[PDB]
């Protein structure tokens, strides 16, 4: 078995981003989610930055 | 040919397609950083003021 | 009748599931009632939906479209899961209509 | 189980730059 | 680390030194790179923009 | 060369060969099988088999296994209702450790309690996978139902005894049945003195005899399994003689008169009997032959049809009238030549294979003690006269039949009606 | 005594050229039976669309009738004399043997010839044959492995004529006139296209008489891999089986028996094999296994792992290991007269000559770890596979996760 099957963090991340079950015909509207994670990622790392002068 | 080393040497291995990769990645940021430079230089030429300095 | 009859074609033809192959049956929402009359469906009708839904999936994921000669035709259509689906329902009712009294 | 034929891909396959003596590999390795 | 001590352990590791001294290099280039450490970066022919 | 069948004081016989094949095979035949086990142990031999890769006292699992890959060669068990073989196939410069490991899983297996019960899931496996061809199936149900005693033994454990097959009983059978008088080692590319050699390796084996018991009663019983296949498979046999006599001989040219298997690819059978008649009895596809086993205690001659179910009976009717007609005496000498080329061609072909060589060596050292050329066997076979032939097929007649079925079983008759 | 000396104990297989181009060879024994057959480099890959059933239905009606004789009288001596006649059909040979006694060995080589020279086609037989075929297909369907492989040579060579199936399409056999069949014998059956060989206990000088005898009147005179996938999905089956191979080279390369070592070298499958099939110039170089449905992920991840172990760290005792295991396999499998007089004939269609084992044995010694894994890296290491799945197909993963497991990101 594959080391991503074996640790429970690599099982987690496997199952939910690996190897996910995903509909082939998923348009582009689908990937607004997932920019929206990487804008709160944007939205932490930057504001952070600026935390620490305001 | 070409491809018949440039494959064989370069791209075969991951290793050695990484190692290019960071050695196009230097030559690429110094040599576009110097041409985006020397555009934005030429296209608003006499206003900056490295040139009025001399 | 005839009016009736030409809006609801108008309506199917509007309706861009014939353009994928699927009939009407194939669109509708899989809640449990649903997926009970799609398990109580005869294998040939359940391959025969799975494969054009399938289908369906393939193209829309293409951004495709079938030929227009292969367009599900309003009045060449099957309401397969009709019959299964209003049994499904009135059994569910049924079972309601004793579990209020 | 015989109508094993594979629908044709031509029209989906790589446009070979020429009928070289090239082999099958070497064409690979380019692609 | 006993059991490592074998004649295939070492025939191993004389296949993947190749690798290693690759994957080294990567590192090594990629950490001059990302720092401009310019200690190296000045024998190398090109990138002598640090003046 | 020639083999020469040499015994040792104990009792162990040894024969070399020295063919100059680049692969050297050996052989360990011993007397025990499936027929030497009872009630109390049945099915223990097919597990037996199983546990050639088991740690032994003086080699483990993983050295034999890994031992043997390494060399190259491989280390085989056959098992038949009266025999069991240990083949060892290896280069001609790795016979040492093969024949080491050959001595450790014979003389001195060490059967550990916890690889046996590891093994024991193995035999569901291996009895589905030799069941998947009928004729395995139905001869099995066909021995069950023909004798009582000794050869209604399973070679395949019976379901109830698939997990509880203790390392008691293995260890019982082996010290019981793995004896040295009845046992003997065949070299093909070994030369005779380092046969002689692993033989003295062998020489302090157990004892000099073992528990060799039964008779093998027989009872015109049937078994009938009643399934949903479509296409039934019958056979209904008559005992025969022992093994080794000039009556076997008559009972094979016999067999081989009726139709034993094919000769041409995709072949119409034309001189078989059986397929003629059942050709015309019924139009479905069928394969008629006739079955024909011989052991040291006795034998059964009959007839196997594979039909469809609602042509079933008909077919073995037809099947059964064509032996009834060479019992009449409508015998004649063309096809009873054509018949003894046929066994004498398919004796010499099996023979060719090296395998093959090795087991009928093996088997005639086990149950004779010395070797039979192939020209005895050709002069044994040619002595076989019609009058012998119409005698078996007249005794086939006369004798009470055992028949097992499988399939749909709607239109199969039963033993009195067939 | 060793190994080496033993190989050379092995008798030399005598060959000759008749003035027809006929290729008689032959391996004399102390045997008292033989096998005598005539192989023709002749198969489905000469076949184009409007015949791909040709050979195979002429496979089926050979025994079945000659103009000498009738089929029926064909068989029957065949039955008396106690030989056994048997025939096969690949996509690039085709072989029709005898399996007799060595006294026989006239009649037997007079026999083929009949088969061969003069061959009639009855069209009774011919409609017989198609009824017959029609059926056959339908029965072979039910074993998924050759419907395995036959998928993965379709989706492999595709557009290439060697992707089409040996026994053809239903409306193929079913259109297959009998003009058609006597066509592709006038264009196919010709020395020195033909090998007549035997093995067993036969002297060369009387196969090479009878071959003048019954085999002189016989007439003087771009294969491409695609990576693709195919994938049947039926859930309704217990067990999924799965095919994924790669480029394999053709007969003539020396790569070969390094490949044979590598694939002796390769349990969560069931039953998991390792196959080199070999053409003229391609191959197809993998594994068939058979998976349940909950676990093919893992069994192509652990196939894949040792392909890339062997493309990358091969070492010596493994290679050693696989080394002997081809030696072993290479000279158990020549034990037989029918498999050494096989042997003789494919190898005087593929390779020339007959290749003897003491070559064989030079050229596995030439082998080595650095060879193994160098040749490996060659054939196997970041190459477009051909997959062909039956059902039920689900886990199996996307033909872009078997490509990147193709190659390691650690390398």
């Amino acid at each position: 078995t594959p080391m991503r099957k074996t640790n429970p963090l690599m099982k987690l991340i496997n199952h939910s981003f690996i190897d996910l079950p995903t509909p082939s015909n998923i348009s582009a509207w689908w990937n607004f989610g997932s920019l929206l994670g990487a804008c709160l990622i944007l939205q932490i790392t930057t504001g952070l930055f600026l935390a620490m002068h305001y | 040919t070409l491809t018949s080393k440039l494959y064989s040497l370069l791209f075969r291995r991951t290793s050695t397609f990484a190692l290019t990769i960071i050695v196009g990645v230097m030559f690429f940021e110094r040599a576009f950083d110097q041409g985006a430079d020397a555009i934005y230089d030429h296209i608003n030429e006499g206003k900056l003021w490295k040139h009025i300095k001399h | 009748g005839k009016w009736l009859d030409g809006i609801r074609k108008w309506y199917y033809n509007a309706a861009g599931f014939n353009k994928l192959g699927l009939m009407r049956d194939d669109t509708i929402y899989e809640d449990e009632d649903v997926k009970e009359a799609i398990r109580r469906l005869p294998e040939n009708l359940y391959n025969d939906r799975m494969f054009r839904i399938k289908r369906a999936l393939d193209l829309n994921l293409k951004h495709q479209i079938l030929p227009k000669e292969q367009w599900t035709k309003y009045e060449e259509e099957n309401f397969y899961l009709e019959p299964y689906l209003k049994e499904v329902i009135r059994e569910r009712k049924e079972r309601e209509e004793w579990a209020k009294k | 189980h015989t109508d094993i034929k594979v629908p044709d891909f031509s029209e989906y396959r790589r446009l070979e730059v020429l009928d070289s003596t090239k082999s099958s590999r070497e064409s690979s390795e380019a692609r | 680390v006993t059991r490592f001590l074998g004649p295939r352990y070492r025939e191993l590791v004389k296949n993947w030194v190749p690798t290693a001294y690759t994957w080294g290099a990567v590192g090594a280039v990629g950490l001059v790179w990302a720092t401009d450490w310019r200690l190296i970066l000045d024998w190398v022919p090109y990138i002598n923009g640090k003046f | 060369q020639d083999l020469e069948f040499t015994k040792l004081p104990n009792g162990l016989v040894i024969a070399s060969l020295e063919n100059y094949s680049p692969v050297s095979r050996i052989g360990l035949f011993i007397k025990a099988g499936s027929r030497y086990e009872d009630f109390s142990n049945l099915g223990t031999t097919h597990l037996l088999r199983l546990t050639s890769s088991l740690t032994t006292k003086g080699a483990s699992s993983f050295k034999i296994t890994r031992g043997i890959e390494a060399v190259g060669g491989k280390l085989s068990v056959t098992a038949t209702r009266e025999n069991m073989a240990y083949t060892v196939e290896c280069l001609r410069g790795d016979v040492d450790i093969l024949m080491e490991f050959l001595l450790n899983v014979t003389t001195a297996p060490e059967f550990r309690r916890w690889e046996v019960a590891d093994l024991q899931p193995q035999l569901k496996i291996d009895k589905a996978v030799a069941f998947q061809n009928p004729q395995t199936h139905v001869i099995e149900n066909l021995h069950a139902a023909a004798y009582r005693n000794a050869l209604a033994n399973p070679l395949y454990c019976p379901d109830y005894r698939i997990g509880k097959v203790t390392s008691e009983e293995l260890h019982y059978f082996v010290q019981n049945h793995f004896t040295s008088a009845r046992m003997a080692l065949i070299g093909l590319g070994v030369s005779h003195p380092v046969l002689k050699q692993v033989a003295e390796q062998f020489l302090n084996m157990r004892g000099g005899l073992g528990l060799s018991g039964a008779k093998a009663n027989y009872r015109g019983g049937e078994i009938r399994e009643q399934n949903g296949d479509s296409l039934v498979h019958a056979a209904f046999v008559a005992e025969s003689a022992v093994a080794g006599s000039a009556e076997a001989n008559a009972f094979s040219v016999l067999q081989h008169v009726l139709g034993a298997g094919p000769h041409v690819k995709r072949g119409s059978n034309t001189t078989s009997h059986l397929h003629q008649a059942v050709a015309k009895a019924t139009q479905q596809p069928f394969d008629v032959s006739a079955f024909n086993a011989s052991y040291s205690d006795s034998g059964l001659f009959g007839i196997y049809t594979i039909s469809q179910a609602t042509a079933a009976g008909d077919v073995i009717k037809a099947a059964y009238n064509q032996v009834k007609t060479i019992a009449q005496g409508n015998l004649s000498n063309t096809d009873v030549q054509a018949a003894k080329n046929k066994l004498k061609a398919g004796y010499l072909m099996s023979v060719e294979s090296s395998e093959c060589f090795l087991e009928e060596v093996g088997s005639q050292a086990l149950v004779a003690g010395s070797y039979m050329p192939p020209s005895t066997v050709l002069q044994q076979i040619d002595s076989v006269a019609n009058a012998d032939i119409i005698n078996a097929a007249k005794k086939f007649v006369s004798g009470q039949k055992s028949m097992a079925a499988s399939g749909n079983l709607g239109h199969t008759p039963f033993v009195d009606e067939l | 005594a060793t190994f080496a000396q033993a190989l050379q104990f092995v008798p030399e297989t005598q060959v000759s050229l008749l003035d027809n181009g006929l290729r008689v060879a032959s391996e004399q024994s102390s045997q008292p039976t033989c096998t005598v057959g005539v192989w023709i480099d002749v198969g489905s890959r000469f076949e184009t669309e409007k015949n791909n059933g040709a050979g195979y239905f002429l496979e089926h009606l050979a025994f079945k009738g000659t103009k000498n004789r009738p089929g029926s009288a064909l068989e029957k001596e065949v039955e008396s004399m106690g030989a056994h006649l048997n025939a096969y059909s690949t996509r690039e040979h085709t072989a029709y043997y005898i399996k007799a006694l060595s006294k026989d060995l006239p009649k037997a080589v007079e026999l083929l010839g009949d088969i061969v020279q003069n061959c009639s086609l009855e069209d009774s037989q011919i409609e017989k044959e198609r009824d017959v075929i029609l059926r056959e297909m339908q029965e072979n369907d039910a074993s998924m492995r050759d419907v395995v492989f036959n998928y993965l040579h379709a989706t492999a060579f595709q557009g290439t004529p060697l992707a089409q199936a040996v026994e053809g399409p239903s409306e193929n056999v079913r259109k297959l006139s009998r003009a058609d069949l006597t066509e592709y014998l006038s264009t196919h059956y010709k020395a020195p296209r033909m090998v007549l060989a035997a093995a067993g206990g036969v002297e060369h000088q009387q196969l090479l008489d009878l071959a003048q005898k019954h085999l002189g009147g016989i007439p003087w005179t771009p294969c491409r891999f695609t990576g693709s996938e195919i994938r049947h999905r039926d859930d309704a089956l217990p067990f999924a089986h799965v095919a994924i191979a790669v480029e394999g080279p053709g007969w003539a390369s020396p790569d070969n028996v390094a490949l044979q070592v590598a694939n002796a070298i390769i349990k969560l499958c069931q039953s998991f094999q390792t196959f080199s099939i070999c053409y003229a110039e391609t191959g197809l170089l993998g594994a068939h296994f058979v998976c349940d449905r909950m676990k093919i992920d893992d069994m192509m991840f652990v196939l894949q792992g040792q392909w890339m172990r062997l493309c990358t760290s091969a070492t010596e005792s493994e290679v050693a290991r696989g080394k002997n295991i081809l030696r072993n396999a290479l000279v158990s499998h020549l034990d037989g007269t029918t498999p050494v007089c096989e042997d003789i004939g494919r190898s005087l269609l593929t390779y020339g000559r007959r290749i003897p084992l003491a070559e064989w044995e030079s050229r596995i010694a030439e082998v080595d770890a650095s060879v193994v894994r160098e040749i490996c890296s060659k054939y196997i290491y970041d190459q477009c596979p051909a997959v062909a799945g039956y059902g039920p197909i689900e886990q199996l993963p996307d033909y872009n996760r078997i490509r990147s497991g193709m190659f390691w990101l650690r390398f």
